[PDB]
């Protein structure tokens, strides 16, 4: 229950594939770094933060 | 709550 729901996106780190899905690292807010972690694309609403991500390798 | 820059965990 206390993992439900949406949590504010602070940065988006980095980009990997499993099994057919692409993930994102994510550092969320108010959290430190220990507390990153992968998510599918279909979790993600940061569309800002992804493009910046981007951009940022080229 | 967040409107915007968010997501969801995996862990819920």
């Amino acid at each position: 229950l206390y993992f439900q729901g949406e949590f504010v996106v602070e940065k988006v780190l980095d980009r990997r594939v499993v099994n057919g899905k692409v993930e994102y690292f994510l550092k969320w807010k108010g959290f430190t770094d220990a507390d990153n972690t992968w998510e599918p694309e279909e979790n993600l609403d940061c569309p800002e933060l992804i493009e910046a991500f981007l951009n940022s390798q080229k | 709550y967040p409107v915007k820059k968010k997501a969801r965990k995996s862990a819920g």
